[PDB]
């Protein structure tokens, strides 16, 4: 799964 | 450019109409015209610039990932999937080159408060990262150095000049941490930065207003979801 | 044209990739390319063409409505809202003129099955109706006359060559009733056509195929929803 | 409220 970045 | 004959205030107003109509390509073009007037942007105007370009490049990144996935299934045929992937990739590169052009030609300056300088250097790191997701070879290596170096400069400023709970400082560390893990092949540095970031902010949460507590804690939760994911 | 060097089968494949990537402007441009090869479209290919352009003009109609209503409220205030509404409007007319150009130059023929001839005459009616939504004056009256002649010719064919539960015959009647009500200021025509269409489909309501029943019965319900709305 | 037309 892709990591989350700022919104 | 195409927006040269329009008043700055009218460009900002149409940017907000484009946003309400969900026309993000138009919104980005109105904001670029505003930027090209040569005056600095307010905090509200920076956020319009950012939202507009982020929605345009976000749509292209999503499409590129759909196509790159289909391309990798059917390499385990015909040239069509690769050709269409290259076409989307070239459009995404064009957008990132536009944004990085504006940042270097107009917005990144030695002057201005810390919030604005960090905001634009973070954006530069981010648009180089989006180029790095599609790049190969010596090109990718150059792009990775450019991204690192923009993010690092913004980290330097935000440690000097902002508190650990500041949402801009936190968003920058979240994004740089994602760079370390997903682009620069440095999982150790990613986990380490995200932990330091989370921990230094945790230390100050008890001392915050109820607003600030929520803003910060939203980003702290992203830092923590990524740590779960990476460990 | 810009797709002139690409093989027909490659254009269709890439239209399907654009669909999966939700890139409806690309999808439409690829289907335009395919139509311009000058061969008939299959039923699957007709539906790709219809989906691609409906999505494009669908987004423009929605933006036009958001902007028209902001403009209405501020007539009670610079020119920005009107100027931007006019820009969107002009793009929307370009797309409808493209579709109407394809139907008249390539797709509408005296040959072919009844299904295909009705499909294209109905689409002609629809794209004139979208033009009528934004037109004024003498232009709107010419547009209304063109929409009505296309829908009526499609009605004449559908009533004589298709069963009354066929989803295309139903969808055509539905669209033509909306034209009567919202465009042609003929509420009684609208209500009469919608009732008659609903009533004549009831005979066969129990005998739909695994393909038509969700579309058939959804359209039957849309007829009722409109009849409620209008009475 | 606007009337519904065919989807797809």
């Amino acid at each position: 799964r892709r990591a989350a970045s700022m919104d | 450019g195409a927006m040269g004959s329009m008043e700055r205030a009218s460009l900002i107003q149409k940017a907000k109409l484009a946003e309400q109509a969900e026309r993000y390509e138009d919104m980005a073009a109105f904001m670029k015209g505003a930027v090209e007037k040569g005056e600095e942007l307010s905090c509200e105007e920076r956020n319009l610039l950012s939202v507009a370009y982020k929605n345009v490049v976000g749509g292209q990144r999503a499409a590129w990932r759909v196509l790159s996935s289909i391309e990798q299934k059917s390499n385990e045929k015909g040239p069509e999937v690769r050709e269409y992937r290259e076409k989307v990739e070239t459009e995404l590169q064009g957008v990132c080159d536009t944004v990085l052009g504006l940042l270097d030609s107009h917005l990144i300056k030695e002057a201005g408060d810390a919030e604005s300088r960090v905001f634009y250097l973070k954006m530069k790191g981010d648009y180089y990262r989006y180029l790095a997701e599609v790049a190969t070879g010596d090109d990718k290596k150059r792009i990775i150095d450019s991204a690192r170096s923009a993010y690092q400069e913004a980290m330097d400023i935000s440690k000097k000049e902002m508190p650990p709970t500041n949402p801009i400082r936190l968003g920058l560390a979240l994004n740089f941490s994602v760079f370390h893990y997903e682009i620069a092949n440095s999982p150790e540095e990613a986990i380490s930065l995200a932990k330091t970031t989370f921990d230094e902010a945790m230390a100050d949460l008890h001392t915050l207003s109820e607003d600030s507590y929520k803003d910060s804690t939203l980003i702290m939760q992203l830092l923590r979801d990524n740590l779960t994911l990476w460990t």
